[PDB]
């Protein structure tokens, strides 16, 4: 395929779009990985160390 | 061939213990194949008619569908490697007529012989012509 | 005597006196009609008897333990 | 329920929300059982028709899962089908789902199972990843326990048969009770020094009392 | 405990085929599964260095097969260990790059992170846990493993009888062309194109 | 007995089994008996070797962990759903292949 | 011509020959070794595909694929070929080695060059053994100041 | 022995044919029942079909060129397809070529392989019978279970042939070993108490006894305690055998015998894999003959002969010995040709700091910057794929050529061919009949092969795709 | 010794010797018989999960296979991978290469 | 073996010259003489197979 998507563009996460929805407009939003399951198999640190 | 396409109707009856169909040697052979495959309880030959005693299971009949392939106005033949593709991934019975008799598509596939596709029993939704 | 009764995969029974004859017949069968597998309860207990005779000192303890386990 | 119970309900209401609630109630009342196979594969492709509405269900190889329009993938998960692709060609008349529902119901009514086919026919319908799953039955005459006196009587009455090593070997088992073992760290002469060292360390770690101790912090307070 | 019409208590059943695999609405639960890591990255680096030393010293007495046999690894794993260690040692001793300046792919960087966290959690293995020659075990290994591709069928429909049935037609191996090198020098490579169907061979 | 044992844990020449049915392997019987009348036995010590685990069952047991899953203010909800709801996001969140 | 191979001979086009058709795309060119008639178009009509020849390949070594039995068959049938094909077949071993451009007798300077090159190769092998006796991956050598030198052995 | 490129190409062709050949396996066809479970016409058709299918299974088929298209079509629709198509086998031409090359040109083969370590000894691999075949040796090694009461196999056969005398001698030796072990255990317990102030033989245990007229080729029988294969993993099952062979050979060498006859240890009763066991056996023999471990060598064992009665097992042992030659003997060491030539031209370079300026980049990681999604599929196929397809068959890169390390000439043993199958399917139920068995030829009305002029069909080999 | 202070010097060093514009100069690209035209690659999260090559073995023969020496040889599963061949399959492949023909 | 070994090149080198021919041609003609032989050898083997 080539060119922009011609037709209906839906988020790949499956979340609806609207005024009070996770997405304001139509789109794929493939970079938004917070809307897909990414297990945390590592560690975590804090902004400050008292 | 006409008699077999007619017997399809008698085989597809529901809420019936037995049903009659026209007589023919081809019908008798197809009935033999069906009984060997355990799709009918039995059948009886009475002159111009054959009385098929049908089989049921949990209310519904064992024969859930019949798809006619070879009609008297059009033959359908297949090579072994076309029969394999056409019967791919299906538990239904495709009746084949060959120089070795009226057999199942599985017998035809093991024998690698060219055959004429007559009927498909309980083949779901799988046809090409 | 020696009887090679063949219920399935013909087998034979040896008495430690016909072992030579059994071996000869097995070799002859393997040479003439291959793949006719023949198995005989030849010399398991035959070796066991001589082992017990050699280990008579500890064979008594072994037999006592076996009897105790069987009774249990 | 995603396992073989599915239904569709059509209902009216003063508002869309109450209409949906009544429709859900009707669907709950209309639930029926779908004839699936425990192997999770279709035995044949399936088609359903209602006027100009057409529903098609095509098998897929075991492992691919469900394929359909994302608009109706949740419907597939509710139906509980697996390893198949579902396509709607639908009516072009005034209605869209009123008759498509009947078409889908008639399609689902076509599905059968290997157990159903085998019971109806008397023949073998064996899934290659599970042969003999449905027809193989070990007779109860194999597992008939006997008392000691009757065992003596049976040993007396019966005629002995020589034990065949090929078919008789590996038969020294009896009633078993649970016992914990750990033969992964049992020292042997043939085990190399490094293997012994690693196995010893592993067994100490596994049997240690500090296991099951979940500490989120690497450097504890 | 549910019902079964026939007695066959084994693990080779459609119910137990993919045991523990979701079969209902739980298929939508976001479960976390263990991450897979290479054996050549699971074994301890000191064991890697020891294997590399043995192989680079005496590849005959310390064969790949023998090293794998002693340390519970596969021949491919031993080969990978030796290659990686030789590359790292070459870079370090020639002072070309440190272990943290060799440009690598994103996948290999993620693999390095995976092994780092694996060691921090469980610690490097002190011995290999693989098998030298894998066994014929009935396991699900993808959708391709669940069907007979040659027969193009997932279900073997057959009749019930107490007597022998006609044998199934066996497949014949495909006769495909191959290239076999016959003469290679620093300038020219000559290989014979073979057609296995050609009857007259000379 | 051997047939059932082989079905439960395949083994034989060239195979790695648990040796459970072997006459020379120890089992945790409830009623102890002769390992395997008095005439035939093992005159030497020859302790029975241990039995190794069943690999399939052990793997199932180990992998079960991945599938393990971890008055009131009387206010009644009237704008509630009887059968919940199954949006597309619930599927596409975790089932990546879709 | 023996009766068997008569069809291989064309009244309109000529006798059979073993030759090469251009193949590939502009820039990336290799050759398909075929048996055709003399007056056939080079990239057109032919009778059989006998192999391929790629002088430029990523591996840096000219690649020659041939059906050995078929080349033997066509030589027996009588297909003709030119100097380049004869040389390729000689290198492949299918036919005796054709003489070089000016003949074997005329090559003495080149034999002297080959001998000198072999002697220099042996000298470098001896130097490499002397290096192996120490095998220092990194060295420092003077310009003013000492610079680092890496002794890579490719 | 082959020194011609043509001969070696024929050798490779023969090897690939070996790969692809499958011998016929006729099977009985069930007799049709003669009570009729169907109509009489169906029964007659069944009888005819059964006989026809048996004939089709048991008869082969010639090539296409023998018959015409209409005859083949009529046969295809009238008879069951034969199980042995012409394309199935290799051919009399290939068989004759193999015979001429010597690859495949009165019961036992004899000496199949021999490794000669000058100054150290010899390891022979022989197809022969140890017992009935009993050109000389000192000790014959016999594997036995730890309990020393075999129920079937070579050990039981040897004990039976020896009779009560050999059985008693072996049992006496076992009793002595057990008593020594018990004494050592008691001493160990006493010494443990002093510092504070199992059972049965193990793998590698050796017992030497007189032959009692069992094997006249030897004068000593060394019973060796060997492991089993079932325990644990295959790595463990083979570590056991390696340890056992090391101990057994070392102990026999210390005992003194200079000649040893060894069967295939591990196979048979103990359920080992012959292919994996042969490598261990041969490598252990080589290492012991070389005395790799010893700091004070004890060169006593100098002839080790692996004797086997099965052709397959003897051939596997010969293959293991060939691999051992490749590994150990510098003459037989082989190397890929690219590596050989590169190292032959090997040179020492002087790389400075300024020569690596552009060998390093700004980015820490590398990834593909463009997806591989083709915008126009047919245009891509026509422009960038089809022009380079000079044949429609799918062939992989050839395995590298192995050259002898010392000389550089091609090795007599080369890697097997690497065929490709689409989606991994390597079989066809109904392979099409091909004319390319005799390419560019036909059969004239006289009955003779003649040439054919015809433009080749570029897609002939991709129909069906393989 | 040569110092490549800029990219021009690096290009000069790396440049191949001049060749005529009538001969084949660019190598013909490799074509793998399983991805002739597309080169799939992953384009969807997770981007770096482990992918294992599986080539089906199915059932090369459907008739009773006698044991080779002592190993069963007869198939027991349909899930065998042809890129991870088991012990007995490798044994069969080795015996075939040793058959006398 | 003779034709494809190192003897053919030596025979070419030893071929005698005739007045009017360059050194290459006299080797080419001997070289072609060996070619007519190998062509006949291939025909015999192919025909027997």
């Amino acid at each position: 395929p080539r060119g922009s998507h011609r037709g209906g563009v839906f988020p790949v996460s499956g979340l609806t779009w609207g005024m009070n929805r996770p997405y304001l407009k139509r789109g794929l939003y493939q970079h938004r990985r917070d809307h897909i399951f990414t297990p945390r198999w590592g560690t975590r640190t804090a902004n400050f160390n008292p | 061939m006409q008699r077999a396409c007619e017997m399809v109707v008698s085989l597809l009856r529901v809420d019936a213990l037995s049903q009659r169909c026209p007589f023919h040697v081809l019908n008798v052979q197809i009935l033999d194949l069906l009984q060997r495959e355990g799709l009918i309880r039995g059948f009886k030959v009475d002159g111009t008619k054959i009385d098929i005693l049908l089989k049921h299971y949990k209310g519904a009949p064992v024969i859930r569908n019949i798809r006619v392939v070879s009609k008297p106005s059009r033959d359908i033949w297949l090579t072994p490697h076309e029969l394999k593709f056409r019967t791919r991934f299906n538990t239904g019975l495709w009746i084949m007529q060959t120089s070795c008799g009226v057999i199942s598509h599985r017998d035809c596939l093991r024998m690698g012989i060219g055959g004429k596709m007559l009927m498909a029993i309980n083949n779901g939704y799988q046809h090409f012509c | 005597x020696x009887x090679x009764x063949x219920x399935x995969x013909x087998x034979x029974x040896x008495x430690x006196x016909x072992x030579x004859x059994x071996x000869x017949x097995x070799x002859x069968x393997x040479x003439x009609x291959x793949x006719x597998x023949x198995x005989x309860x030849x010399x398991x207990r035959h070796l066991v008897r001589l082992g017990x005779x050699x280990x008579x000192x500890x064979x008594x303890x072994x037999x006592x333990x076996x009897x105790x386990x069987x009774x249990x | 329920n995603g396992r073989g119970l599915f239904g569709i309900g059509i209902a009216f209401g003063p508002s869309p929300k109450e209409a949906r609630s009544n429709a859900a109630l009707a669907a709950i009342q209309n639930l029926d059982h779908i004839d699936f196979d425990v192997g999770r594969t279709l035995t044949t492709p399936v088609h359903g028709s209602e006027y100009s509405a057409h529903v098609k269900i095509v098998p897929r190889p075991l492992g691919k899962g469900l394929k359909s329009n994302l608009r109706y993938l949740p419907l597939l998960y509710l139906m509980g089908i697996d390893n198949c692709r579902v396509s709607f060609y639908g009516p072009s008349a005034s209605a869209r789902w009123f008759t498509r529902a009947k078409a889908l119901k008639r399609a689902l009514e076509q599905l059968q199972s290997r157990r159903t086919l085998a019971n109806a026919t008397g023949q073998k319908y064996d899934l290659l990843v599970a042969p003999g799953e449905h027809w193989m039955h070990w007779p109860d005459r194999w597992f008939r326990p006997i008392s000691t006196e009757y065992a003596r009587m049976l040993e007396r009455i019966k005629k002995k048969r020589p034990p065949s090593y090929r078919r008789g070997f590996r038969a020294a088992i009896d009633e078993v009770i649970p016992e914990e073992i750990r033969p992964e760290f049992t020292p042997y002469t043939w085990k190399s020094p490094l293997q012994k060292w690693a196995e010893e360390l592993k067994r100490k770690r596994l049997t240690s009392h500090n296991v099951y101790e979940t500490e989120v912090f690497l450097h504890p307070p | 405990v549910d019902f079964s019409q026939n007695r066959f208590p084994v693990l080779n059943t459609a119910e137990n085929f993919r045991y523990w695999k979701d079969r209902g609405l739980d298929r939508l639960l976001p479960r976390v599964f263990p991450l897979k890591l290479p054996a050549h990255r699971r074994v301890d680096p000191l064991l890697r260095e020891y294997i590399f030393f043995l192989h680079s010293m005496d590849p005959a007495r310390f064969s790949i097969r023998k090293l794998g046999e002693r340390y519970g690894l596969k021949e491919r794993t031993v080969e990978l260990i030796c290659r990686e260690f030789s590359v790292a040692e070459f870079l370090r001793r020639t002072e070309l790059a440190t272990p943290y300046t060799r440009r690598v792919s994103r996948e290999k960087a993620v693999l390095r992170m995976k092994e780092a966290l694996f060691s921090l959690k469980l610690g490097y293995d002190q011995l290999g846990d693989e098998d030298l020659d894998e066994q014929e075990e009935h396991e699900f290994r993808g959708f391709r493993s669940t069907q007979d591709w040659i027969q193009r069928q997932n279900i073997e429909v057959e009749m019930m009888s107490a007597f022998p049935l006609p044998a199934k037609r066996n497949p014949l191996p495909k006769r495909v062309d191959v290239d076999v090198t016959v003469h290679n020098t620093s300038k020219l490579k000559v290989m014979n194109w073979i057609d296995p169907n050609d009857k007259v061979v000379f | 007995t051997q047939y059932i044992l082989n079905q439960l844990d395949p083994g034989g020449a060239g195979r790695n089994c648990s040796g459970i049915g072997r006459p020379d392997v120890r089992l945790p019987l409830a009623k102890p008996a002769a390992p395997s009348s008095p005439d035939v036995f093992d005159p030497f010590g020859t302790p029975l070797s241990e039995r190794s685990r069943i690999k399939r069952l052990y793997n199932l047991v180990c992998e079960a962990d991945s599938w393990r899953v971890k008055n009131a203010f009387p206010f009644v909800d009237e704008k509630a759903a009887l059968v919940r709801d199954l949006p597309l996001a619930e599927i596409l969140y975790c089932r990546h292949t879709h | 011509v023996r009766h068997m191979f008569l069809p291989f001979y064309s009244k309109e086009r000529g006798p059979p020959r073993i030759r090469m058709q251009v193949a590939g795309v502009k820039g990336k060119r290799f050759y398909k070794i075929v048996a055709a008639n003399q007056r056939d178009p080079r990239d057109g009509k032919h009778m059989e595909v006998l192999g391929s020849y790629a002088p430029c390949t990523p591996s840096g070594v000219e690649e020659l694929r041939l059906r050995f039995s078929r080349i033997k068959f066509w030589l027996a049938a009588g297909a003709a070929f030119n100097s380049k094909m004869g040389g390729l077949l000689g290198n492949a071993g299918l036919v005796p080695l054709p003489p070089p451009m000016f003949g074997w007798r005329t090559k003495a300077r080149y034999t002297l060059l080959e001998s000198v090159m072999q002697k220099q190769e042996k000298l470098r092998e001896n130097q490499l053994r002397e290096y192996f006796k120490t095998a220092e991956p990194v060295v420092y050598r003077q310009v003013k100041k000492e610079e680092r030198i890496r002794k890579i052995l490719r | 022995k082959l020194r011609l490129h043509q001969e070696r190409a024929s050798r490779g062709h023969i090897e690939y044919l070996r790969q692809l050949e499958r011998p016929p396996t006729p099977s009985p066809f069930p007799l049709p029942p003669s009570p009729s479970p169907s109509s009489p016409a169906s029964a007659a058709a069944a009888k005819a079909a059964a006989f026809a299918e048996q004939a089709a299974a048991q008869t082969p088929e010639p090539s296409v060129l023998v018959r015409s298209a209409e005859e083949w079509i009529k046969r295809d629709f009238f008879f069951p397809l034969s199980h042995q198509p012409d394309t199935a086998t290799a051919g009399e031409a290939a068989r004759a070529l193999e015979r001429e090359l010597g690859l495949s040109r009165p019961q036992y083969g004899g000496l199949l392989q021999q490794i000669e370590l000058p100054g150290f000894g010899e390891i022979n691999v022989v197809h022969g019978d140890l017992l009935s075949g009993s050109l000389a040796a000192d000790a014959m090694l016999v594997p036995v279970p730890p309990n020393f009461l075999p129920y079937r196999g070579f050990g039981l056969e040897v004990l039976e042939r020896g009779g009560p005398a050999l059985q008693k001698a072996a049992f006496v030796e076992v009793k002595r070993k057990l008593q020594q072990r018990e004494v050592a255990r008691d001493l160990l317990s006493g010494q443990a108490g002093r510092e504070e102030g199992e059972g049965g033989l193990d793998p590698g245990d050796l017992l030497l006894t007189p032959t009692f007229g069992v094997c006249p080729r030897v004068s000593l029988l060394a019973f060796l305690v060997t492991p089993y294969y079932w325990q644990g993993n295959s790595t463990e099952a083979a570590r056991r055998l390696r340890f056992t062979m090391r101990r057994a050979l070392d102990d026999l060498n210390r005992q003194g015998p200079g000649s040893l006859l060894l069967p295939f240890v591990g196979i048979g009763l103990y359920g080992y894999e012959p292919r994996g066991a042969a490598e261990i056996l041969v490598e252990s023999a080589v290492e012991q003959l070389l005395q790799v471990d010893a700091v004070d060598p004890n060169y006593m064992l100098r002839k080790i002969t692996f004797v086997d009665r099965d052709a397959t097992n003897a051939a596997l042992l010969a293959e293991a010995a060939q691999a051992a030659k490749r590994a150990w003997l510098p003459e037989h060491q082989v190397v890929p040709a690219p590596v050989y030539w590169s190292q032959k031209q090997r040179r020492l370079l002087d790389v400075t700091d300024g020569m690596l300026m552009f060998c390093r980049k700004h980015t820490r990681l590398s990834f593909k910057k463009h997806h591989g999604v083709i915008r126009r599929q047919k245009t891509h196929y026509f422009s960038n794929v089809r022009p380079f397809l000079w044949r429609s068959s799918r062939v992989l890169e050839p395995p590298p050529l192995l050259l002898y390390r010392h000389s550089g000439k091609p090795a007599d043993w080369q890697l097997p061919a690497r065929p490709f199958y689409r989606q991994g399917v390597s079989g066809l139920l109904f392979p099409p009949r091909l004319r390319r068995g005799f390419p560019s030829m036909r059969v004239n009305s006289k009955g003779q092969f003649v040439g054919v002029n015809k433009m080749p069909y570029i897609a002939e080999k991709a129909q069906p795709r393989l | 010794s040569v110092s490549f202070k800029n990219r021009a010097e690096w290009r000069a060093f790396m440049r191949l010797p001049p060749k005529s514009r009538v001969e084949p100069r660019r190598p013909i690209p490799r074509i793998f018989p399983w991805r002739m035209a597309h080169n799939p690659l992953p384009r969807r999260y997770p981007l770096y999960k482990h992918r294992t090559l599986f080539l089906p073995l199915s059932l090369p023969s459907y008739s009773p296979q006698p044991a080779i020496s002592g190993v069963a040889v007869a198939p027991l599963t349909i899930t065998t991978n042809a890129a991870q061949l088991p012990r007995t399959a490798l044994l069969q492949s080795a015996v075939r290469q040793l058959r006398p023909l | 073996h003779f034709l494809l070994g190192p003897a053919a090149i030596e025979q070419q080198k030893a071929a005698k010259m005739q007045r009017g021919l360059t050194p290459y041609q006299t080797e080419l003609f001997m070289w072609e003489r060996q070619m007519r032989e190998i062509r006949k050898i291939y025909r015999a083997q192919y025909l027997q197979r």
